[PDB]
């Protein structure tokens, strides 16, 4: 075990907007 | 994300060296490296870089 | 030319001058002392 | 350490928070600028002012450290 | 009822690290192509674009010629099987002069100012096939089951 | 006796799945040189984790 | 296409800026670098792309 | 842009301000005069012990003038000692006129130049003068360019 | 009405230029009387001083080892045909080691790696008859009507 | 030799003293 | 053995400190140094050694 000092989680970002698929009633 | 970079040497001799009109060329050697940034940046948006992926 | 790593700075050369030599210690200290203690 | 260059305040171009580094196995530490007062020599053209990071030049050039210097020599 | 004090000695090296602050020279303009490079291995360039400049490296293979070793860094290596390792299309920091802790094969301690040998892996090897104009440093410690090697480098 | 011989602790979420702890460590050395030298030794850190369920 | 943030973007976390210069025996060296990403496509049915006019 | 020239040029010091390096961390055996090549001998705890080149030996770097390290004139045995392993370097020397330009030098006993015909290693650099009844050279220390037989 | 917008590329080097600022070295020198040195162009010593080592340089020759290439610097000049020169009476610099941009004369792009070949002018040659301890670094441009490669140059 | 006149002025300091002996003692007057 | 600083003793002239860091294109590089003396036994025969144990 010779790993960094940072993990890959705390160097990533989440957009915080998110797509939804659609589907028209008709 | 990625990281860009360039440099540009100068020298004492130069620096003093006056002209007759014109921006320094030190100013000059400075506008060349944003212009090569932003062609870089243009250039990487039109055309990709297939080891960069 | 080489100088030793813990002393390499500009201190090296003025510094030097302003300590041995006494009429660079006159030049540098003659006018702000006096000036702050009027 | 810290710069501002906002437009709104005059106070742009200037540096904002300073390291000072003292050493005597001490950690170097953060100032705001409102605190300290920074004081500078003789005044030197602008292009050597910027390469001199807004510090002037000592009082001691080389012209007058000569003049000293060849009088032992006489 | 009777106070005790303990001694403890920290390690000496860790895989990918440079030595010393001689002089050296790191390549950052090179580009890992073709799977993944560990820390504290040689590499190799395939090829050197014409006009754009970067270099493409890979892990060393059997019939090629060493080019340069993957040092540490804390910030552009990626963390994969315990261990920091370089991922494929990724920059990358090759030390092309200097002393480096490499890691090693053999069982033994080398000899001062010897030629180094490598494996078809690129990790040392007192017997190994890829020779090389690299030297041995003198360096030689052991981390936790980890056999390390000093060596100096210079440009190809 | 098993939870009185042992501490217990509260500080977990009920609806957390998995928790995670970090370990650190260092290496280096010293060396004694003369004045005009280049070959000052270095230093590094280290890093680990773990799980649980 | 459609141009809307939503859709595609380019990002620039950092900018262009000048690091001070290096002195070396009578000549200087400055470095400039910055950051980008390239370009990213959120959905990919907004574009079309009408080749060989 | 270009290298500016050093001053004095006595034995055992640098000529120029091109591309050098000093291992300051090593220590002597035996006695050692500036401008002499020296040998690594072994190492203790990442420390480098030099002697003076022998017969077979392999030369490593040249000793380097101090005015703080070796008052008495020379390095003594037991003391902390610099070495110039790349760079240009002036080095005592038995010859009596000046090599071929860029020629490979070979080294005496006692780490003196006596030779201007080797086959690999360090080269002359046009520097050649005269110190005391004797002649001071010019020499070109490269890192890797002598390395030790197996 | 429909608005336009044009784009337009730099080039990328000019003869004599230095590459990049990995680990040079530049000296300088007097050129001899007898005739002309172009800018990016191999050079050859005639005589050193034997004081402190300043050399004499002229252009290369048949049968003569090379010692550096010339750059771009402060004093410099202008021919009949616009090439820039240096004059026959002034200071020369001379890079030793590094990479830098060449001028050649060939017509297909250098391998990586490979040792570099030189003519009697001074030129890169594919198949010269000058054997020469530099190495290609993999550039390879052209300015206008001007070819330029990129090489690693090793102290002497 | 030295035409750019701030290299004179930043290095003798005879021209320091004429070019600013004047207007500073001028505004502080 | 007896504690008094007359009979042996350890020196330290110079501390623990840091160098101004020097940098690089784009990385620093930071020195520290220390003195030591190491131990002195002025007057010996006030220390027993008891070996072999």
């Amino acid at each position: 075990a010779t790993m960094g000092i940072w993990t890959a989680q705390e160097l990533h970002r989440i957009k915080s907007q998110s797509y939804e698929e659609d589907y028209p009633v008709g | 994300v990625f990281r860009l970079g360039n440099a540009y040497l100068i020298s004492i001799d130069e620096i003093k060296a006056g002209q007759a009109t014109g921006r320094p060329l030190s100013t000059r050697k400075a506008s060349a490296c944003q212009l090569a940034h932003d062609q870089l940046v243009n250039r990487l948006v039109f055309k990709g870089s297939a080891p960069h992926k | 030319s080489p100088k030793p790593f813990f002393m390499s700075d500009a201190s090296y050369h003025v510094g030097s001058f302003y300590n041995d030599n006494a009429t660079a210690k006159r030049i540098v200290d003659v006018i702000p002392e006096e000036m702050v203690t009027a | 350490e810290k710069r501002v260059t906002n437009a709104r305040s005059p106070r742009y171009g200037e540096p904002e928070i300073y390291k000072v580094s003292p050493g005597d196995n001490i950690q170097p530490y953060l100032i705001h600028h409102t605190r300290i007062f920074i004081a500078d020599g003789e005044r030197v053209t602008p292009q050597m002012r910027k390469q001199n990071q807004g510090w002037g030049a000592s009082v001691l050039n080389k012209s007058l450290i000569d003049a000293i210097c060849d009088y032992d020599y006489c | 009822q009777i106070n005790a004090s303990y001694q403890r000695d920290m390690a000496i090296a860790l895989p990918g690290m440079v030595a010393d602050t001689s002089k050296y020279n790191i390549d950052g303009a090179c580009v890992v192509n073709e799977g993944d490079v560990l820390v504290g291995a040689a590499v190799q360039v395939v090829q050197a674009q014409a006009v754009d400049g970067h270099k493409l490296v890979k892990a060393l293979t059997t019939g090629t010629t060493p080019y340069g070793v993957a040092i540490r860094s804390h910030w552009q290596t990626v963390n994969a099987q315990n261990q920091m390792i370089y991922e494929d299309g990724g920059a990358i920091n090759v030390m092309t002069s200097g002393r480096v802790w490499m890691l090693s094969k053999s069982t033994e301690a080398p000899t001062f100012g010897s030629a180094v040998k490598l494996d078809v892996d690129g990790q040392e090897k007192s017997d190994g096939t890829i020779e090389t104009t690299w030297t041995y440093a003198g360096g030689w410690t052991k981390y936790k089951d980890i056999q390390l090697v000093e060596v100096q480098l210079h440009q190809l | 006796s098993a939870l009185r011989v042992f501490p217990v602790t509260t500080e977990l979420s009920p609806t957390d799945k998995t928790f995670e702890y970090m370990t650190f460590d260092k290496v280096g050395t010293a060396q004694i040189i003369a004045d005009y030298t280049d070959d000052l030794p270095l230093v590094d850190a280290l890093g680990t984790s773990e799980f649980g369920k | 296409y459609e141009k809307n943030p939503m859709n595609m973007s380019i990002e620039i976390p950092e900018a262009f800026n000048m690091l001070p210069a290096q002195p070396k025996d009578l000549h200087f060296k400055v470095p400039c670098t910055s950051k980008c990403t390239g370009l990213t496509i959120y959905r990919p049915m907004t574009i079309v792309l009408i080749t060989g006019v | 842009y270009e290298n500016l020239f050093l001053r004095p040029a006595c034995p055992g010091n640098i000529s120029d301000t091109s591309t050098y390096n000093i291992d300051g961390a090593c220590v002597a055996q035996g006695d050692i005069g500036f401008g002499s090549a020296v040998q690594v001998v072994g190492i203790v705890d990442g420390v480098k012990v030099v002697a003076a080149l022998p017969d077979g030996g392999t030369p490593y770097g040249i000793a380097f003038r101090s005015q703080y390290e070796h008052l008495s004139g020379k390095i003594l045995d037991g003391e902390v000692c610099n070495v110039v392993s790349h760079g240009r370097v002036w080095t005592l020397t038995s010859l009596g006129e000046a090599p071929s330009l860029f020629s490979k030098l070979q080294f005496g006993s006692g780490g003196v130049v006596t030779g201007g015909s080797g086959s690999a290693g360090w080269t002359f650099a046009g520097g050649f003068v005269k110190h005391e009844d004797g002649y001071i050279i010019e020499v070109q220390v490269k890192q890797n360019a002598f390395i030790a037989p197996p």
